[PDB]
RNA sequence: UCUCAUGGAGAGUUCGAUCCUGGCUCAGGAUGAACGCUGGCGGCAUGCUUAACACAUGCAAGUCGGACGGGAAGUGGUGUUUCCAGUGGCGGACGGGUGAGUAACGCGUAAGAACCUGCCCUUGGGAGGGGAACAACAGCUGGAAACGGCUGCUAAUACCCCGUAGGCUGAGAAGCAAAAGGAGGAAUCCGCCCGAGGAGGGGCUCGCGUCUGAUUAGCUAGUUGGUGAGGUAAUAGCUUACCAAGGCGAUGAUCAGUAGCUGGUCCGAGAGGAUGAUCAGCCACACUGGGACUGAGACACGGCCCAGACUCCUACGGGAGGCAGCAGUGGGGAAUUUUCCGCAAUGGGCGAAAGCCUGACGGAGCAAUGCCGCGUGGAGGCAGAAGGCCCACGGGUCGUGAACUUCUUUUCCCGGAGAAGAAGCAAUGACGGUAUCCGGGGAAUAAGCAUCGGCUAACUCUGUGCCAGCAGCCGCGGUAAGACAGAGGAUGCAAGCGUUAUCCGGAAUGAUUGGGCGUAAAGCGUCUGUAGGUGGCUUUUUAAGUCCGCCGUCAAAUCCCAGGGCUCAACCCUGG
């Protein structure tokens, strides 16, 4: 249930993902792959955009999936209410903040039972989180070391308007529901509702 | 006869009980006709209409042992009677 | 009736108990169902690695 | 609207008159009022009626096999003979 | 510039080529699933669709001694007391399981009149006086056993009569009808008899809806209708005698075949199509058939009688039994579970009470059967090397991948702590030392399956040479195979992945919504006309259809919206 494999490989043939590593891809290999591939068709590129989102968020394509009933169900901008459920886990909330330097790492320090949501331990990488909740670390300094280290061995990425910062516990505080325009991801959310007009 | 009985639904080791009145002889999860309560152990809540039970006590539908604890800790025999 | 040996190689003989399943031949006329490999008396196929679940052969180790 | 209406027809039978009802009802599938039959039978132990004549029907308690209905006279009608 | 609308995708194949028409095939989703390869945990659910085939063993309905007589145990063979075979009372018609039968008031919905109803509630009046029996028991006696036979004794809330009556019969006069006592420092509760009501439950009738076939067209004779005499809790040819000749049907009678129905489940843009597992309600059945007793209630799964088939015991004369109850066995089948713990909770029966019983139910165990959730490490990794594959022989790819360095411990191992659920002063927990929390150790315990000719995301090399073989369709392979097999690499999924089977969609391919009949399949050879369908204009009537406003109902669960609770989700709950 999760990736376990190279991350570049994916990078050099899909596109960009801040989320997962902000490293970048070194080699323009060769040109004469480039000219095996060459073109790409319509269901190919409809394909790549909803790839784009497997790796972004970490996420599989039942729990995908699941979420684009909820869009549906949602009256208006099935596409915009389908990011508004992905931004909002807790997964891309820990890491937007910069409480970690990748998801992945997100996803370790909340599955091990290093944070709390609102004074109560969160296990859950895929937890929603609703607008006003607080999200703190624990008392171990163990726990407080590695988003202490986060935040201060590297710099700081500007945050959005809806995030806060308490430097003083380390803490974060979600405002209200995201706009479409702040993803943190450049997507075409219309090609992926294309792309389940089938299911 | 009728009589004042609770029945189970819920999950597995979270019992989570409604009060109603139905006959005896029909099983537990049996057709309904007034559902006039809700009970849990657990999380000790209670809302009990009252106008609806007194309809039936008036008719001779008699009380189990819980639901008559139940209504005991209410004062609803007072005005009963 | 009368069905398809898939795979190459096989041991069967008269006698001999095994399990039909659906799928017809379209190069055969009259032939409308497939014997699975690996069952109570057909036999995997012999030193075959790629597509291995449809032919009832274990995983090398 | 209540009780049904019918025609009499076929009133040999001692005490009693065989009677036709007709009601229309929409077709489910296409949508169109069908002019559906059935029959029934019904009991008038003054004998006032005959074949030819406009009847209404009423439910009573059984008085044989298949004859659970009386007959009586109709409430709204249409006459109306000659008005301006 | 409002608002509504959250919803309709195509592709390949006839030809030398094109436009059409028309079938076949595929991409989607679902399953009571099965098989193949693989496999870490947890949560909620599910688990004989076939042989309604046959069944070993154990359990699944008992209870009251405060209804009665006797008997046993114990004690200081003395009082209290504990246990019960029998008589008597209530429950054994609920609950559980299964869809064989059933095409019709069976089911669903919506109404009705000619009825019953123990236990519960409410209410008006009563219980006076006598007698006779069968059990048990005692004696004798017949049997291998199961079960008896005879002769005598005995109690009762068991039996019988008399007396009384706000009831029954009848036009009336008149005639008839009951009861039980028990416990107790005596207030006095549990009960009994008659009568009138309430609620719930049940019986009966009716409107509407309720599969296929015309190569089944005539069917019915107690059949349709009445009277009289019956009969049922009650209406009814429910039964019978006589009389009348009606009754059903080509809008499909009758006959044949199929099938449990419904809330709902799946698919679908919708209209609608298919379907009736789990959950919930009704009906029906209980080895195959028939019949009745008992009771308020049955024509009774674990009750009785008879016949038939099968199985078991036998001392061969004669007896016993019905898992479509739980678990489990044999057999059938591609295929579906422990011969488990407990009445702690819920619910049910008995009892004044204490308490007894409850394979219902609540729990555990087996299975990746399904749905949901979390892991199988994060970060950094300069330069260079080994190794696999490919090459235009310079290199490229596998590949930041690995190695390596640090960080963390869901999970894993060790050691402690530890519930809620219990309602009822206290005690009362099958699950269970379960969930859960704290501490220590340490990347340590954990990824595979299919595909890579086009539909369809993903490519080369070697080997083979119309061979071996692939394939859902078109079709690939005959010496440079992107379609076979192997290798490397890639793509798509992920503790699952694929194959097969079944239903819907795509399929406007039965075209109400939404198709067509000049030549592609399709206008009777033609005309007259029955039923049937539709029908010119104008003014009125009525309000059946139709429209609007209110009332009742279509259970709950599920679906839809909102809210809340399990660390989230599935899921559970509240409200509408
Ligand atoms: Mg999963
Ligand atoms: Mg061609
Ligand atoms: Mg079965
Ligand atoms: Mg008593
Ligand atoms: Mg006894
Ligand atoms: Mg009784
Ligand atoms: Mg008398
Ligand atoms: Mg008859
Ligand atoms: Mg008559
Ligand atoms: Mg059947
Ligand atoms: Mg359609
Ligand atoms: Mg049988
Ligand atoms: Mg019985
Ligand atoms: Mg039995
Ligand atoms: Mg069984
Ligand atoms: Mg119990
Ligand atoms: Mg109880
Ligand atoms: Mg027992
Ligand atoms: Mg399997
Ligand atoms: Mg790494
Ligand atoms: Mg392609
Ligand atoms: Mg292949
Ligand atoms: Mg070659
Ligand atoms: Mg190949
Ligand atoms: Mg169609
Ligand atoms: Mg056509
Ligand atoms: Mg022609
Ligand atoms: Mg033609
Ligand atoms: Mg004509
Ligand atoms: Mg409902």
């Amino acid at each position: 249930s999760r990736y376990r494999g190279p991350r570049f490989k994916k990078i050099r043939r899909l596109g960009a993902l801040p989320g997962l590593t902000n490293k970048r891809p070194r080699a323009g290999s060769d040109l004469r792959n480039q000219s095996r591939s060459g073109k790409r068709s319509q269901y190919r590129i409809r394909l790549e955009e909803k790839q784009k989102l497997r790796f972004h968020y970490g996420i599989t394509e039942r729990q995908l999936l699941k979420y684009v009933r909820i869009a549906r169900k949602a009256k208006g901008s099935t596409g915009q209410v389908l990011l508004q459920l992905l931004e909002m886990r807790l997964d891309n909330i820990l890491f937007r903040l910069g409480m970690a330097p990748t998801i992945p790492g997100a996803r370790q320090l909340v599955n091990h039972r290093h944070i709390l949501v609102n004074g109560r331990i969160v296990d859950i990488p895929s937890y929603r989180c609703k607008p006003q909740d607080t999200i703190m670390a624990r008392d171990e300094q163990k726990s407080i070391a590695l988003i202490q280290n986060s935040l201060d061995l590297s710099p700081r990425e500007e945050l959005p308007k809806h995030l806060t910062l308490n430097p003083f516990p380390y803490k974060g505080l979600v405002n209200q529901i995201i706009d479409s325009k702040w993803v943190g991801l450049k997507i075409n959310e219309l090609l992926v509702v294309e792309y389940y007009s089938r299911q | 006869m009728v009589k004042l009985r609770l029945k189970r639904c819920g999950r597995k080791q979270r019992a989570v009980y409604r009060i109603v009145a139905i006959d005896v002889r029909s099983r537990r999860e049996g057709r309904d006709l007034q559902k006039v309560g809700f009970y849990d152990p657990i999380k000790s809540q209670t809302y009990l209409n009252v106008p609806a039970i007194l309809d039936f006590l008036e008719k001779g539908a008699q009380p189990t042992e819980t639901v008559y604890d139940i209504l005991k800790r209410a004062e609803v025999f007072k005005e009963f009677r | 009736i009368t069905a398809y040996i898939p795979g190459i190689g096989h041991n069967l003989q008269e006698h001999s108990v095994v399990l039909v399943r659906g799928g017809r031949v379209k190069d055969l006329p009259g032939v409308r169902y497939h014997i699975v490999r690996g069952t109570l008396d057909a036999v995997g196929v012999k030193d075959r690695q790629q597509g291995r679940s449809k032919y009832g052969v274990k995983k090398p180790k | 609207m209540r009780s049904m209406q019918g025609k009499v027809i076929c009133a040999t039978n001692d005490k009693t008159v065989n009677v036709e009802v007709v009601r229309l009802a929409p077709h489910p599938k296409y949508k169109r009022r069908v002019r559906k039959k059935k029959k029934y039978q019904a009991h008038d132990p003054d004998n006032q009626f005959k074949v030819g004549d406009w009847v209404q029907l009423d439910k009573c308690r059984p008085i044989s096999k298949t004859k659970t209905f009386l007959a009586v006279a109709p409430e709204g009608r249409q006459s109306s003979a000659t008005r301006p």
